[PDB]
RNA sequence: CCCAUGUUAAUAGCUUCUUAGGAGAAUGACGUAGCAUGCUACGC
RNA sequence: GCGUAGCAUGCUACGUCAUUCUCCUAAGAAGCUA
């Protein structure tokens, strides 16, 4: 087929078959891409290989057109000619092709490995059509890296609520959470097919897993769970729409007598109503999801699609929407696979509803009035382009916080990524400044929020709350078990249980730690509700049990530290094992 | 598998002598593709054999009509020519004879197809052709039966049906004769063996099938183009009742087609030096050509003038753009020159003078639009009668 | 051909030949220069006809590549059109009654001819004259396929709406028959 | 691409290349046109340029035809023959062509720049196909003169309805009114894109250019404005459809007991029935635009299209039809763009009603049974050609007076155009006399008729009124300020403001001034409805406040003055500038 | 020193004609190599 | 007499250019027949 070259936007029919994505390149650009890197195979409407019954020379420089086909230098017909010549590669639209000298940057994108953080920062400063390409090939590379994971199958049939794993020998083990699912396959004699998705969590002790089946046809031992890497569709729409300020608000008809609670941001509601897309930088727990609720109320005769990256963000937003917005004109869309049970108090899958809450991956093709995308630091440019492709609306509002943890970003191991390169929106917030800023927190007490203000902001955090004398940071050396792919501090849980007897406050508490293995084992010896820092960042609670396992760069992340300390409202039993990580906060020594 | 298929009914826009609308069943490409692959080898070996009964693919030009008419008269004893006419051939034709036609066109697959493969191809023909869903102006109706005129095998399935009705007429005419009155002791024994092979055997008797087919070719020679048949039957036999006359076809079409074939559409030509009275809408006359006598086909003059005067597109009215249209019409109307009625023989010279006038005014206008006549111009031969008479001489 | 060195060799051999004609060398040398000019012209002929054949073939391959690209683009467009047609005809089903009759079959197969007759919501009756109209759908409700239908519209052959007060024995001449009465399942 | 020669209607294929309209030309006529003037470029089915690889010879006297292309003198193949030879440029249909002698007029029409006085008198006494060609090339010249205006650029945005503009250096400023629409741009790096169709008006205080816009975009500093130019549609229909005196009335059925008001007009109605097109000429306010409604009420089965070149003329017709005609079977047509507001009481944009009303440029292609073209003095041969191309009808009635003010003819600066050159119909009324004539002032008081029947119409008017004692005309010099080109006179607005507190009944009067800008600027001091003299032609008012702004050739034009003062139904105040004209009328002194 | 305007067309057969590509042949012509013989310049 | 060189003429091979023919295919316009 024919299309448009990525780095010059000229009509072509050539595409480097050595890239994982096969991007369209014109004559000159493809010539420059094959002459430079190790990319050699080129696909036209037919592939550029030696099309003799016996040969395999799959480069383009060595290849000669003869008759109606292509041959190597050993089998070529006496009549000419090489494709890769005249400064070009023989393809379509040769006279009207106009190249560009970006092929060094394009080669650097196509040659990278996503191990350095230099690849990620180069994959964010390029032009828009290369930003899409980098996001697409990065998603593909991470999906290939996920695919090569060791299989599991049940030992034998045990129970409805507790099975037991058996892995392939000596392979990497997937992180066990609600993000990761398996599929059971049925190759029994007889037609390998999916028996259903399985969601796995760690159980009480040993090699035990609490399991959730999607299709409940109970399995035997021959049906096996695999990580099932799934297809990634291409993307077309830009990461952001082009901005266009308006003199006055178009089509958004404001109402009167809104409320006195969120009347303090009607100026920022209007400033949203003016421009095309808006950027709200909310400090941790400053009414950011509250802002979008008040926005939906200020222009209530409009249509809003709330969109979130992770399920937890739209879960918190659905709770707040039930609280303030009228439930009757509001639908929460759940994907049909039903892998994770969403917050269902709205009508499920009413896409024509006035206000629709959804994850970014399962968005229906709709036109809206203003679409509010939520928690942008979780999202990568793939997500922003997906929401721009599926959802067309008169206004776009991106709310989030650079001071949170980014996308999980598994491929990156050497170097650490600044928030500036998390995605395009977080680049733009850090570049010109955010459109809107919220300024008075309502979760932390004053001392802890002042610790936040001195840490990552320019002394701009304050909170309308006073301390409960229940902000702890224990002194334990933190013996790490490490009998697992992650790190576990079960003696830190021993420290927690040998304390907290004289402090009975945090007994409905949520357990927080940067290591999900400690979260997994924590819910077993004691009946504690636990959720890691990944399942944090959207979940606000009053009583908190935090543990810091090691003293290293994993626990030294300042954004993860900020989002960890900003979680607790009235009572925090926290263990900080690092002296420096106890030195920068004013907490009780005991 | 069985693929049922919707077939449109298109209204035809062409010149005709009677004012009933004519419709053609446009069959889906999902049916035409597969039926082409199934039947194309046989259907392109029928059109490439000269001298057989089924004269499809034998041209009437270059002395082809003479050769068709000479292979009809393949030594029948006292010939009379006979021609019949199925009324509503494509609508009254029962489902059983269409299934027989598709089972005779599929006997060539003894090796390439299995048995269940041939059954599912029969079911696909009966679901896409015979009793399909006809779409007639934005509405799906059920077509009850009978051939649809647009599938991949329609002139040939029609030819098989036509041969079947002629053989059934001969079987009825031979059995229905008395039997003590049959003087020729060979033919009376043939009637006896024929009844026995019909109603007293369950296995096909290839000796007698060959012998009866030899009888039919010796005394009932046929020539078939999809339903136009010319028969050259022995006349002493058909007078004695041992071979089908017209009245046997009237009876057969009564009980096996549910139509009454009125004898004002079936001709009988007792004098062979006038040829068939009408076959494929061309009459036939015996002219002197070169040094010997040949048969030539001539059309109906009203047809050729009606194709001149009434055209089905506005741009065909212009004339000067369409000189190939009048060359083709004069090629078709050439043998009218040898017809003895003078007002018939003027149709050819009308077309020649019209081609000459058309070309004179064409070069007039193409000399006005420029100021140079065409340098090379070989239209000077389309108004000489030798270019047309070369189309009916047997050299090529 | 012109950018080939063969043209340069032929041109300089021709220049040497003109210079020797103007120079009047010995006849053996003139024959030698004619020989060299002839072999230069033969090499020029070989290479120039070679490049002409080559560029004809390359333009042919470009034209067939264009044809393949057009065929594959049109295949993509037809596949899109067929898929959207199938999905609109999916959305047009009447899934309650259709599920009822399909789940009432003992094998799961029902003949196609009774899919509309028991699940269609609109009945279009086409009526050629007035006696037929009086017998099949007189009044604003009637019966067909063991249901009761309510007449929602009557148009004529001209797609003009005809009121039910029009269709009488004396106003039957002035109506453009046939009449298409559209009814709904009650 | 064959066509018809303009000046002999032979068949041909050439087109002159230097003429703006590319008129088709026969061979002999094209030789006459390219051998006398400097128009040396000719286009056949392909141009007559030299088809060398690189050569610029276009002069048809130089080229040769060889092979299948036209080569200059230094690239001709030896099989060639000259084009511009034997007195005939070679084109198609070469030898079936008739020469002409009008190539001493067609040259002057196609060559001149339309600025002198004589070119319009030559564009109006030629043959009919030359009248159409001359009108077409005049329209094209007036369109391409608009490219000579300056280019705007924003300096700052004082307010959302108050821009600030700086114009290009050395190029004249366009006049700022709603005739001239501009297009915006933001062309920096970054979006060389139109950002809306705007139009301007000079705000009263400061150098503020109050802009109206189609869009709702915020305007930056760098946004810059380019005037739009409309392509001239080619025209085909004759200016005057040929007359055919019938024997008896066809297509029209007269009426029983029409009215007591139009009873004296019956003879002219029979005359309109008998002819094909008829022309009516009367001095102002004497029943001309009334006669058209009487034609409506005398042939009630006759579908009528009323047309004029302004919008206030057709609005005066609309008001008269509202008073007399049934309002259900009437209409009115407004264009979609519509920078000006029109009359809105009929069912707007319903051309199927029996009595349609339109401006001549915005007519829809339809038929009629009698079509009434009011105000032919404001019509050019382009307008009459358009009304003859769209409207097909049985009778035409052209109503108007030559002594009112014409189409403006912006290019005309050197000379004066007598009435008999305004278009073809005004020539017909000043050559052979009008078919129907009614002079008796039924609108203006006898003082107005007494002073206006001495200026233009030499003592031929008597009024069906008397001296109504409300005709005041004063002489105040009025020290002027200058706008772009349309001067503004503050102290005369001052004396009018004095004549508004001291005469209470006159607060319904309409302001009339010869300049558009003062007409806009005296609304913000006074508040009266405002109308310019050029667009006031045909609609009357109860009281009229006229203010002569400047002593020039434009505002001291006696036709402009006549159409200014003959619109007052009962009372008028005239603040004069010229001494002699103030002595020419005979009002009260004031 | 300036004023009015944007309206549905089937399956199959045969035949005529035109254009383009390729192959082959036939003739002619040029050029190169190889051979047949003759002639001439040199050596033996 | 032989060898070498050149020249003539005739044949064979190859490279090209024109003319003609045949055919195969592709594409288009048209006519008739069932
Ligand atoms: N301007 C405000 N005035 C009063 N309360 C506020 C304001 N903004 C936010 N809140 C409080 O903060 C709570 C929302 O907290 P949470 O659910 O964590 O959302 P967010 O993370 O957006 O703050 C609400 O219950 C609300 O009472
Ligand atoms: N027959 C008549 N008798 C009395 N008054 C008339 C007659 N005809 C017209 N009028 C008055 O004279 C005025 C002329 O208006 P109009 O026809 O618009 O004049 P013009 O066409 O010159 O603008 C109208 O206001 C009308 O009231
Ligand atoms: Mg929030
Ligand atoms: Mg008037
Ligand atoms: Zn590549
Ligand atoms: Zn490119
Ligand atoms: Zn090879
Ligand atoms: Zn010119
Ligand atoms: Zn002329
Ligand atoms: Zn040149």
């Amino acid at each position: 087929a024919v299309g448009a070259c990525v780095l010059c936007n000229s009509q072509t029919s050539l595409r480097c078959g050595a890239c994982i994505r096969r991007p369209f390149l014109c004559c000159k650009c493809c010539y420059d891409h094959v002459i430079s890197t190790s990319h050699k195979l080129v696909l036209s409407v037919n592939p550029y290989v030696c099309n003799a019954p016996g040969c395999d020379v799959t480069d383009v420089t060595q290849l000669y057109l003869g008759g109606m086909s292509y041959y190597c230098k050993s089998h070529k017909p006496p009549i000419s000619f090489p494709l890769c010549a005249n400064g070009q590669v023989f393809g379509l639209y040769k006279n009207t092709c106009v190249g560009s000298d970006n092929v060094t940057d394009f080669n650097a994108i196509a040659t990278c490995d996503w191990t350095n953080a230099g690849d990620y920062i180069l994959a964010n400063t390029c032009t828009e059509r290369l930003k899409l390409f980098a996001a697409e090939t990065l998603k593909a590379t991470e999906e290939t890296f996920k695919l090569s994971y060791g299989i599991a199958t049940v030992r034998e049939v045990l129970s409805d609520r507790e099975l037991h794993l058996s892995w392939e020998v000596g392979k990497p083990r997937p992180p066990l959470n609600r993000n990761y699912v398996f599929t059971g396959y049925r190759v029994t004699k007889n037609s390998k097919v999916q028996i259903g998705e399985y969601t796995f969590e760690k159980g009480d002790y040993g090699d035990a897993v609490v399991y959730r089946g999607t299709t409940t046809y109970k399995l035997n031992v021959g049906d096996y769970f695999v990580l099932t890497s799934h297809t990634v569709m291409p993307l077309s729409a830009p990461t952001l729409v082009p901005q266009e300020h308006y003199v006055r608000i178009t089509g958004l008809y404001p109402t009167l007598n809104i409320s006195d609670e969120f009347s303090s941001n009607v100026a920022n509601y209007q400033k949203v109503g003016m421009q095309k897309y808006s950027t709200l930088q909310g400090p941790p727990g400053t009414g950011k999801s509250h802002f979008a609720i008040g926005l939906a109320l200020y222009y209530p005769s409009a249509r809003i699609v709330y969109t979130a990256c992770s399920h937890a963000a739209v879960d918190a937003l659905c709770e707040k929407a039930l609280k303030y917005l009228p439930i009757d004109k509001c639908s929460r869309i759940i994907p049909a696979r039903a892998r994770v049970e969403c917050f269902d108090k709205f009508k499920v899958n009413s896409t024509l509803e006035q206000y629709v809450f959804c994850t970014v991956n399962a968005l229906p093709e709709t036109t809206a009035d203003i679409v509010v995308f939520d928690e942008i630091s979780m999202a990568t440019n793939y997500d922003l382009s997906v929401v721009n492709a599926r959802l067309r609306a008169k206004h776009y509002v991106y709310i989030g916080d650079p001071a949170q943890l980014p996308a999980p970003r598994t491929l990156l191991t050497k170097g650490t990524l600044e928030p500036e390169y998390f995605n395009s929106v977080c680049r733009l917030m850090k570049t010109i400044g955010p459109d809107m800023f919220l300024g008075t927190c309502r979760r932390c007490p004053a001392e802890i929020v002042d610790t936040v203000s001195a840490l990552v902001y320019d002394n701009k955090l304050k909170a309308h709350k006073d301390k409960s004398a229940q902000c702890f940071k224990m002194f334990y050396k933190g013996v790490i078990t490490h009998d697992v792919s992650s790190a576990i501090n079960r003696p830190q849980i021993g420290v927690v249980r040998e304390f907290l007897t004289r402090n009975p406050a945090w007994r409905k508490a949520v357990f927080i730690s940067p290591y999900n293995s400690q979260n997994a084992v924590a819910s077993k010896i004691l009946g504690l509700p636990t959720q890691t820092v990944d399942s944090s960042q959207g979940s606000e609670y009053d009583y908190v049990i935090f543990t810091q396992t090691t003293e290293t760069a994993h626990s030294c992340n300042v954004n993860r530290f900020n989002v960890a300390i900003t979680r607790a409202k009235v009572g925090i039993l926290c263990i900080m094992s690092d002296r420096d990580l106890y030195d920068k906060l004013q907490f009780t020594s005991l | 598998n069985v693929i049922p298929t919707i077939t449109q009914m298109n209204l035809k826009y062409a010149i005709s002598a009677k004012n009933r609308a004519r419709t053609v069943a446009g069959v889906s490409i999902c049916s035409t593709m597969t039926n082409r692959q199934f039947h194309q080898k046989l259907l392109k070996s029928i059109a490439a054999t000269r001298g057989a009964t089924v004269v499809i693919g034998t041209s009437k030009f270059y002395g082809g009509w003479h050769n068709m008419l000479k292979t009809v008269y393949s030594d029948v004893e006292n010939p009379h020519l006979m021609g019949w006419d199925y009324p509503k051939c494509d609508r009254a034709m029962p489902n059983m004879l269409r299934i027989m036609a598709s089972l005779v066109l599929a006997r060539k697959h003894t090796t390439c197809c299995s048995l269940s493969h041939r059954f599912y191809r029969l079911a696909n023909e009966c679901a896409q052709v015979l009793s399909e869903m006809v779409m007639c102006g934005g509405s799906l109706y059920v077509k009850p039966g009978g051939t649809s005129s647009g599938d991949a095998t329609t002139a040939y399935a029609n030819s098989v049906f036509n041969i079947c009705q002629a053989v059934t007429a001969n079987v009825n005419a031979l059995l229905s004769t008395d039997g003590n009155k049959i003087a020729d002791k060979y033919v009376r024994n043939l009637q006896h063996r024929l009844y026995e092979c019909l109603y007293r055997n369950r296995d096909v008797d290839t000796d007698f099938v060959n012998e009866f087919y030899a009888y039919l070719r010796k005394h009932f020679s046929m020539m078939i183009l999809s339903d136009d048949a010319v028969v050259c039957f022995n006349s002493t036999y058909a007078s004695q009742g041992l071979v089908a006359s017209i009245k046997n076809f009237k009876s057969v079409l009564y009980y096996q087609n549910n139509v009454f074939m009125s004898e004002a559409k079936c001709w009988t030509e007792t004098d062979l030096t006038k040829g068939p009275h009408e076959f494929c809408s061309q009459h036939t006359m015996l002219v002197k050509q070169g040094d010997d006598y040949v048969y030539l086909p001539y059309p109906d003059p009203s047809r050729i003038l009606g194709a001149g005067c009434f055209v089905d597109d506005i741009v065909k009215t212009d004339g000067t753009l369409m000189i190939e249209r009048f060359v083709s019409l004069a090629i078709d109307a050439y043998p009218l020159t040898k017809h003895p009625n003078q007002e018939y023989a003027d149709v050819f010279h009308l077309y020649l003078q019209y081609i000459r006038k058309l070309h004179d005014e064409l070069t007039g206008h193409m000399l006005d639009m420029y100021s140079v006549m065409l340098t090379n111009d070989n239209t000077s031969r389309y108004w000489e009668p030798e270019f047309y008479e070369a189309m009916y001489t047997p050299h090529t | 051909f012109s950018s080939l060195p063969s043209y340069a060799a032929f041109a300089t051999a021709q220049e040497a030949y003109e210079q020797a004609v103007a120079n009047g060398d010995s006849e053996v040398v003139l024959k030698k220069l004619k020989k060299s000019l002839n072999v230069a012209k033969s090499e020029f002929d070989r290479d120039a006809a070679m490049q002409r054949k080559l560029e004809k073939m390359a333009d042919q391959a470009m034209t067939q590549m264009y044809k393949q690209a057009r065929s594959e683009d049109k295949r993509a467009k037809v596949t899109s059109a067929m898929q959207t047609m199938l999905f609109t005809m999916l959305r047009k089903l009447d899934n309650d009654a259709l599920n009822n009759i399909i789940n009432n079959a003992r094998d799961g197969c029902v003949p196609l001819n009774i899919i509309p007759l028991t699940t269609a919501a609109k009945l279009m009756v086409v009526i050629p004259d007035y006696n037929t109209y009086k017998n099949t759908c007189d009044g604003t409700t009637f019966t067909y396929a063991s249901a009761l239908w309510e007449i929602q519209q009557v148009v004529d052959a001209d797609s003009k709406i005809v009121q039910l007060s029009e269709i009488s024995m004396d106003n039957s001449p002035n109506l453009a028959w046939p009449l298409i009465v559209t009814a709904l399942r009650a």
